[PDB]
């Protein structure tokens, strides 16, 4: 007689990122 | 400090001084900024009219009722009460701790509950797309309240979060329509009473939204399942007492027990709408027809009903219990679908369309036999 | 300059005339001129909906600077659309992007006549993020707060909320100048001002009717796009079609065809064959709907109101409750209407409301709210109507829904709106909403009525209408039935109509035998025997479908599998002949193939 | 080019070498793309269809129209490049190196001036160097797409246009959605006839004209997760591959046996031992069901109606109520029918309705609605 | 490489760095029975947190250096691969999968490695919770072919929540039910740990100190489990000896008085039960000795194995039951009033016993 509400989270999305070289 | 819920004081104030000084610099291409030069800048920024308004804008507020009565027919104390709300806040006499106007538009269906909210938004803005219309029948259980507020952060939809709180954050002066408020869940009211008490409202991201300048309309259809039946139980002599007296009690009785009394406390006027009369349905005809005639002018045609043709439409298009939706249904069953055949016939093109009933109508009777006759001219 | 490497001199474009004219927007450009003429935060951000002309305001400021229509404290200041992506491009070492951005800011202090225009200002957050280097906005945030840098931003209202309002220090340093969506009358003036640039490009002539058409038909029939762009889209694409004619006028009809090809909504002026198809619309729906003339007329009037341009533009094309007995063609007319309007029944949006058993299955219509699973999908109903705005939406078995799913659909009927869980309002103003109910017959069908009464045959239809319309008022809230354009209680199928249903249902069987190199003749004595044995006066045509299945098909299916009636001509004559009259339940069909 | 060949493939050069499949029909859709590409403000069509309705084929049919000169003289001899955004991101370990490569591509558009980009899967443009509120490939193109300085055809599905392009609502503005509809069966047969020489040469088979009809008709009937101009080709190629593994002709029965292996629905030309199985079908069910002749006949009439091809295509094969007293073979005939049709009692889908006495257990049939546990 | 995410249990066994396990050698035999399989030779130790599941493979690692294993398990090196340590310090795309492939590279190289993935429920949901590549989808090809021997260890709840719900993963792992010990099994566990304690704490531990650590932890601790909470009591017993050597039973009753909080430690107090109940109730002393009387049978003498500890009808009343709860194990707040006057209907019968699922009042 009563709903449950799954309530989907959002994720942080483990990221690629460019970096910077220096010579 | 009053009209900005987005910025902070040693800034939002400096910004009004700085943009008004830059306003009066481009007025010269010596000048002062006054309290009205600041409020003109703030009204330019928030959208909230707080400036010293012109005389053309003052006289249209004193004539707001007879400029709202151009679009809604009858409904006088409904139009007067939203006119008293806007004129109270534009006179600078608003309570700055509460919304600009809180109303329940209750009553029978079809008498102009949502039409007045659109007429109010067309008055205040020129558009009905400036009406924040929240269709509260879509909200049915307690979790759909996340549409009004946004998801909490980290729950998908927090990014676009808020279909009430964000368009009030971008337009703090806005008529917010809660159409069919009784068809919502009870826990949404416990979130919407924060608006009526405080004027603030935390969204899903925990941020208070300014509702001090909104005109909140709670269009309700409560107390109408016995007002869908025009005669009550038992013996009584005629109308005059029936049309409104009972309805207003039976609507208010249903509002007292469907809503919390804390909710009904903070609403400026619960207006029970009277059902439309014979003399108002005949003035509803040439408003329904002006939409149809306005579309034939786009196709370079003129629709003119005669007085007998307007009278016959009000005869058949009158239920006392519904009002103006059965009229609108009899417009499209007797004018529009007939004209849609005549235009597709190409028996009616440019020039006048004298739509007149001739079969009978005898100016009166039931006109059940009367037929509407359409005729081209020029 | 070095500033030309990372930007576009926007006043040099206005001097060369390769910026489009910006008609209207006097209050918005003047407002930018105020914020630029400040001293603390010289920084207007133009926020508005996507396509309302935020970039147009600045390139209209660039023309105002060139034409000298600008304040003296803003005179001859050159706008530079700062390409942040070109500032990033090449910054592979640490402190290149910072060195490039500080070098750009040197040439704004030294020249002193620079106004940056950071279009897509939300992209200023990031753009130097390499996690070994600092942000692009963090370089600008000291100079933005103190007036040391005049920067116009432009961001959509979504992307201002999503990316600028989530950095409250950056939001503070810009003044939100609202660029509103223009009105239709303002958009016509924009299109009259842009008239030269689209005539010169397409070598066409765009009549003033086509501006009024482009702004009115885009504001009416498009709801995902904004006016000073969706009207330009109609002008530009119709001008492109007239160029493709020669591979010269663009008028009212040319715009409405582009709007018709884009939205799918037929709004264009009509051929003679399509006009007379709408006058024969009842007669062509009666090729599939036997009888039921009250309802075939009712959906034909709703379509002819739409194609005459007499539809109430704030409401759907038609709201119908097809009520009445089971099997008399309520769903089948919704199929036939969708076959008329589109050519198949797959274009019918058929929402089977028996699948909606509690309140919370209304989340299938308009999607999950924010924060809940299936928020990525906008609901079954709101998407199918957003893809095809001109649709026929069938709510089959509407009384089998929960009573709180009508309340979701109340403002679909009156306003043509159903805001989904994502928040997009879907246009139902061009749909034909058909509700199908068996209410008032899911029982009364059984003949005889409690008590005494005159007549039967046409007073049991008036008994049907009174029973059905009272069961609708009992089941629905009176504000739902108030918003339905026409409630049609359907007729029970008469004996003469079940005869014509036989012609319609053998044609499905004969159409399948065409694929088997067979033909199916069905003799006229065999049409009468199916018509008697299939006639129930209270169900209609679904019992006939069973008799054609039991007597033609189930006997013909073994004859195919016996290979006794392979690719030939199945005649199907009656034998006992049932004397053509009286009962014929001692009669039998015989299937023989010749040729 | 030199820099644009590294990051995409010339689709008009692939059409000169005849490496694109013939795109027959879709004239109103290719013309519509040419109408959008011939605009001046936003000349960026996006092909908005369902998976496999031929969105990539419309552009491949456009690239063949450019080569043949059946293209407008404002679109004449424009080299079309399927921009591979994976090739742009590949590399790019350093900051700006992705933004270099995209600005080198865009500079190569302006110098040549005869380039139409085709960003297949345009939803992948939303985020290709970073998020949306940072410099991605979408934010670099958005200035040039909005002013007609870049001609870019996109192609996403209906879901990818909702989930990704409408979630970047400024980019959706920049593209003009050309809806590529799923073809009809009559149009799919024309597609299959035009594609005949490509598949009868790759498989070295001979696909008859009836097998083209029996592919498009049977895929539109019996396949319901796929779309026509791809699911009928799936029946053509896999039957052409069925024949090549038999090493001369792809008939109706070769198509229908491929659909029978793929769907599980037996629609193929009946063998004579399987035909006489269906005429003895009542006697095969009476090996499991004692008596109940009127019930064994009725389910046998329904299966014979299906396998003779006299089933209503809008109805189930049979729809029976087995009523009567307890223990006379109601469930057993359903089990015996599943033994006849499959050899398994486990092939019977028993939905035991005594568990469904609640009003709310309807969600066990069709699942939970959005927002609920049991929506996945 | 593989030493960077866990220690070698086999090398710790031959250096004597592992506690000996006494009993649960039928559990070790079951794990060898899984590990000597061919195709899915991956046991998962099903238990609850502290019954000894690390101790099972601690005993398996001791069984390898003793040579008490099959020929498919001799010279095997056990590594307690902490997969949470693989997640830790992994901020980037692909950074997580790199140090899991470095682990699996040494599986292929050595060929004599048995991973002990403690907390195997973490395997689902290490990269994307099966939405993309997680640590489960990396291991599932090699786990299904026996090319990666992996001893999991998880709680029975977490096996059902994470490993059973992934039906592809549950066939790769073989549930070895490690049950909670008995009290008499816990005492003989602590006999072999006496040598480990007396060397470390500089204590001497008497015989019944084990009995008063295993019976007494079962009696007052219910969050923790037997072969851990009883080790805890002998641990904290020497932690009073580090304040100071022979431990008592009072030494364990001291350190459980720290842990749970009750100092009451039954025949003596059951006889003069009345006086500790008079300290809150004076007047109506006939009912005090009456509810003292029957409880002197139930907690002293004979008792059915299936009965509540006395059942009473009261007809102060509730003030006596609060003092009765204070004598019962040592706490005032054990008295739970249900307020049966707040229920009168039949559908409210599920509002105090639990709802059927789906319905109002499920919690
Ligand atoms: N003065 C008027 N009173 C009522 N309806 C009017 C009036 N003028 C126009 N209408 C039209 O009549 C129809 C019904 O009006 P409206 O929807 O405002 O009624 P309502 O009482 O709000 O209905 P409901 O109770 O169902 O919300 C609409 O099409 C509306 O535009
Ligand atoms: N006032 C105006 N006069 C002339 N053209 C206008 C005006 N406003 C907008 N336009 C035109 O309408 C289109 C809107 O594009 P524009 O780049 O201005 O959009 P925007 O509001 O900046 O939004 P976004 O950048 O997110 O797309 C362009 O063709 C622009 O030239
Ligand atoms: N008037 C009709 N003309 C043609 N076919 C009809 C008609 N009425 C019913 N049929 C046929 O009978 C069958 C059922 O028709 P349909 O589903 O439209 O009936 P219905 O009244 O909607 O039924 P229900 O009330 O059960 O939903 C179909 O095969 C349909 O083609
Ligand atoms: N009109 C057509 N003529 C010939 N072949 C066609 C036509 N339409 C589609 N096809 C073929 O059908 C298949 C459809 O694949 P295609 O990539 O074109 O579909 P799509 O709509 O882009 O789908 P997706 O979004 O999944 O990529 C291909 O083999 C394609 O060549
Ligand atoms: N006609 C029959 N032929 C063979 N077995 C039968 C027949 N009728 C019943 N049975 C036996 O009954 C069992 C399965 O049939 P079952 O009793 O489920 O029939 P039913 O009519 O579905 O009963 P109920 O109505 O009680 O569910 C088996 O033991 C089966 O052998
Ligand atoms: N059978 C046993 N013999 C000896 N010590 C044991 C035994 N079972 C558990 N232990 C003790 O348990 C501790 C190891 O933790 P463990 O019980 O294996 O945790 P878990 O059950 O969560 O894996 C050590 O103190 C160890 O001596
Ligand atoms: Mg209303
Ligand atoms: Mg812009
Ligand atoms: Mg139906
Ligand atoms: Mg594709
Ligand atoms: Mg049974």
């Amino acid at each position: 007689k009563v709903l449950i509400l799954a309530c989907l989270v959002a994720l942080a999305l483990a990221r690629e990122l460019e970096e910077l070289n220096v010579p | 400090d009053r009209y900005i819920n987005d910025r902070f004081l040693p800034d939002k104030a400096i910004d009004l001084i700085d943009e008004a000084g830059a306003r009066m610099r481009i007025r010269r291409m010596v000048a002062e900024v006054d309290d009205e030069q600041i409020a003109e800048v703030l009204g330019n920024w928030t959208g909230i009219p707080v400036f010293k308004l012109t005389e053309a804008e003052t006289t249209r507020l004193l004539r707001m009722e007879e400029e709202l009565h151009k679009r809604i027919i009858g409904q006088e104390d409904a139009v007067k009460a939203v006119s008293k709300a806007i004129r109270r806040t534009r006179a600078g006499l608003k309570d700055p701790k509460r919304p600009s106007g809180s109303f329940i538009f209750a009553g029978p269906s079809g008498v102009g509950k949502t039409e007045l909210s659109k007429a109010l938004a067309n008055f205040l803005f020129g558009d009905d797309d400036a009406l924040i219309q929240i269709d509260m029948g879509e909200f049915h259980d307690r979790f759909t309240a996340s549409r009004l507020f946004g998801a909490p952060p980290g729950y998908v939809g927090y990014e676009e979060g808020g279909q009430l709180t964000e368009k009030v954050r971008r337009k703090p002066f806005s008529v917010v329509l809660f159409d069919a408020i009784e068809k919502a869940h009870q826990e949404i009211y416990n979130s919407l009473l924060q608006v009526l008490e405080d004027g603030r409202l935390t969204d899903g991201q925990g941020r208070t939204v300014d509702f001090k300048n909104t005109v909140l309309i709670f269009t309700s259809n409560l107390g109408t399942s016995d007002i869908s039946k025009p005669v009550g139980l038992g013996f009584s002599k005629g109308g005059g007492e029936n049309d409104y007296e009972r309805m207003k009690q039976k609507v208010n009785d249903e509002l007292k027990k469907h809503f919390r009394p804390e909710f009904l406390n903070r609403i400026d006027d619960i207006i029970v709408f009277h059902q439309l009369t014979r003399e108002e349905i005949i003035r509803m005809v040439d408003l329904m027809i002006s939409r149809v005639a306005g579309q034939l002018k786009s196709k370079d045609m003129a629709l003119v009903l005669t007085d007998a043709a307007k009278a016959l439409l009000a005869k058949r298009g009158f239920d006392p219990v519904l009002g103006a939706r059965p009229l609108r249904r009899t417009i499209q069953r007797e004018i529009e679908d007939q004209l849609s055949e005549k235009i597709l016939f190409e028996e009616v093109g440019p020039g006048q369309v004298v739509t007149v009933d001739v079969d009978n109508w005898d100016g009166e009777g039931p006109g059940e036999d009367a037929v509407f006759t359409f005729t081209g001219t020029r | 300059l070095v500033l030309d490497q990372f930007g576009r001199n926007l006043t040099a474009a206005a001097m060369e005339g390769k910026l489009d004219p910006v008609i209207g927007r006097e209050k918005e450009i003047e407002r930018v001129m105020q914020v630029l003429s400040r001293r603390t935060k010289n920084n207007p951000v133009l926020i508005g909906e996507p396509g309302v002309g935020k970039t147009a305001v600045v390139e209209g400021l660039a023309q105002a600077i060139v034409h000298g229509e600008v304040p003296e404290t803003l005179k001859d200041k050159q706008l530079y659309t700062l390409d942040l992506g070109s500032l990033v491009a090449g910054s592979r070492y640490r402190g290149d992007f910072e060195e490039r951005l500080k070098k750009v800011l040197k040439e704004i202090n030294t020249r002193g006549d620079i106004i940056l225009f950071i279009d897509a200002l939300h992209t200023l957050v990031g753009a130097g993020a390499a996690e070994g280097a600092i942000d692009a906005a963090s370089i600008l945030k000291p100079k933005l707060a103190r007036g040391e840098l005049q920067t116009i931003g432009a961001t959509t209202l979504d992307e201002y909320r999503k990316y600028i309002e989530k950095d409250a220090a950056l939001e503070r340093r810009f003044q939100p100048v609202q660029v509103g969506e223009p009105t239709v009358e303002h958009t016509i003036e924009i299109l009259k001002g842009l008239r030269d640039r689209y005539e010169a490009h397409h070598r066409v002539s765009i009549t003033d009717a086509a501006m009024v058409a482009a702004a009115t038909l885009a504001d009416r029939y498009i709801n995902d796009r904004f006016l000073p762009d969706k009207a330009i889209d109609l002008i530009d694409e119709a001008g492109a079609r007239m160029r493709i004619r020669r591979m010269a006028e663009v008028d009212d009809e040319q715009i409405a065809e582009v709007l018709g090809n884009w939205t799918g909504i037929p709004v264009f002026k009509l051929t003679e064959a399509e006009t007379t198809r709408l006058l024969r619309m009842e007669e062509e729906l009666h090729k599939r709907i036997i009888g039921q003339e009250d309802a075939v007329k009712a959906v034909s009037k709703a379509i002819r109101r739409t194609r005459a341009g007499l539809k109430d533009p704030k409401r759907p094309s038609g709201s119908f409750i097809f009520a009445g007995p089971s099997g008399v063609g309520k769903t089948e007319l919704s199929k036939a209407l969708a076959n008329f309007l589109f050519g198949d029944d797959d274009a019918l949006i058929q929402i089977d409301m028996g699948e909606f058993h509690d309140r919370f299955t209304a989340s299938r219509l308009f999607g999950a709210p924010p924060g809940y699973v299936g928020y990525e999908e906008g609901g079954q109903l709101t998407e199918k109507v957003r893809r095809k705005p001109f649709s026929v939406v069938l709510f089959d078995a509407i009384e089998k829904a929960h009573q709180e799913i009508y309340n979701s659909l109340l403002q679909v009927l009156e306003d043509g709106r159903l805001t989904d869980g994502q928040g997009r309002t879907v246009d139902f103003k061009n749909t034909v909403l058909i509700f199908t109910s068996n209410l008032g017959t899911s029982d009364i069908s059984k003949p005889v009525g409690l008590g005494f009464s005159k007549g039967g045959g046409e007073n049991d239809y008036e008994r049907m209408k009174q029973k059905v319309n009272d069961e609708l008022k009992k089941h629905f809230r009176p504000e739902f039935l108030n918003r339905i354009d026409d409630i049609i209680v359907f007729h029970q199928l008469t004996r003469e109509e079940i005869i014509r249903m036989v012609d319609l249902m053998i044609s499905r069987v004969a159409g399948q035998l065409k694929s088997k190199d067979m033909a199916l003749v069905l003799t006229d004595a065999a049409k009468a025997l199916l018509a008697k044995r299939g006639f129930d006066p209270v169900l209609g045509a679904r019992p006939l479908r069973r008799t054609i299945q039991r007597e033609i098909e189930d006997q013909l299916s073994e004859k195919i599998l016996f290979e006794e009636v392979g690719p030939g001509q199945v005649v199907t004559v009656d034998v006992d002949n049932w004397d053509g009259e009286g009962p014929g339940e001692d009669a039998v069909f015989t299937f023989t193939g010749t040729r | 080019s030199l820099v644009l060949d590294q990051f995409g493939r010339n689709l008009t050069a692939a059409a000169m070498e005849g490496k694109l499949d013939p795109v027959i029909g879709r004239e109103k859709e290719i013309e519509r793309v040419m109408q959008v590409l011939s605009r001046r403000t936003k000349n960026n069509p996006v092909l908005i269809g369902e998976p496999g309705v031929g969105k990539t084929a419309v552009v491949e049919g456009l690239a063949q129209a450019i080569v043949h000169g059946e293209v407008p003289e404002t679109l004449k001899d424009k080299q079309l490049y399927t921009l591979d955004l994976g090739s742009l991101v590949a590399g790019s370990r350093y900051r700006g190196d992705f933004e270099e490569r995209l600005k080198k591509v865009l500079k190569e558009i302006n110098t040549r001036g005869d380039i139409i980009l085709f960003i297949d899967a345009l939803h992948t443009l939303v985020g290709a160097g970073a998020a949306e509120g940072a410099i991605d490939a979408a934010s670099i193109l958005k200035p040039k797409l909005a002013r007609g300085e870049l001609q870019t055809i996109g192609a996403t599905t209906l879901d990818e246009y909702r989930k990704y392009i409408e979630k970047d609502a400024a980019l959706e503005r920049r593209f003009q959605p050309v809806q590529v509809g799923e073809p009809t069966v009559e149009h799919t047969i024309e597609i299959l006839k035009g594609l005949r020489d490509r598949y009868e040469a790759h498989h070295r088979v001979s696909i008859t004209d009836a097998a083209m009809v029996a592919a498009a008709t049977l895929a539109d009937r019996y396949i319901n997760d796929r779309f026509l101009p791809d699911k009928a080709i799936d029946l053509i190629d896999e039957a052409g591959a069925r024949m090549r593994i038999r090493r001369a002709e792809v008939d109706d029965e070769q198509i229908a046996e491929v659909l029978g292996n793929w769907t599980g629905i037996p629609v193929f030309k009946l063998t004579e031992a399987e035909t006489t199985r269906l005429l003895r079908m009542e006697e095969e069910l009476h090996k499991r069901i004692i008596g109940q002749e009127d019930a064994v006949k009725a389910v046998s009439k329904a299966i014979r109606r299906t396998r003779a091809g006299l089933k209503d295509p809008k109805r189930p094969s049979g729809s029976f109520i087995f009523a009567g007293p307890s223990g006379v073979g109601k469930t057993e005939l359903s089990k015996a029918l599943a033994n006849f049709l499959f050899g398994d009692d486990d092939a019977l889908i028993q939905i035991d309705m005594g568990e469904f006495h609640d009003r709310f257990t309807a969600s066990r049939l069709f699942g939970a609605p959005p927002g609920y546990v049991g929506y996945e």
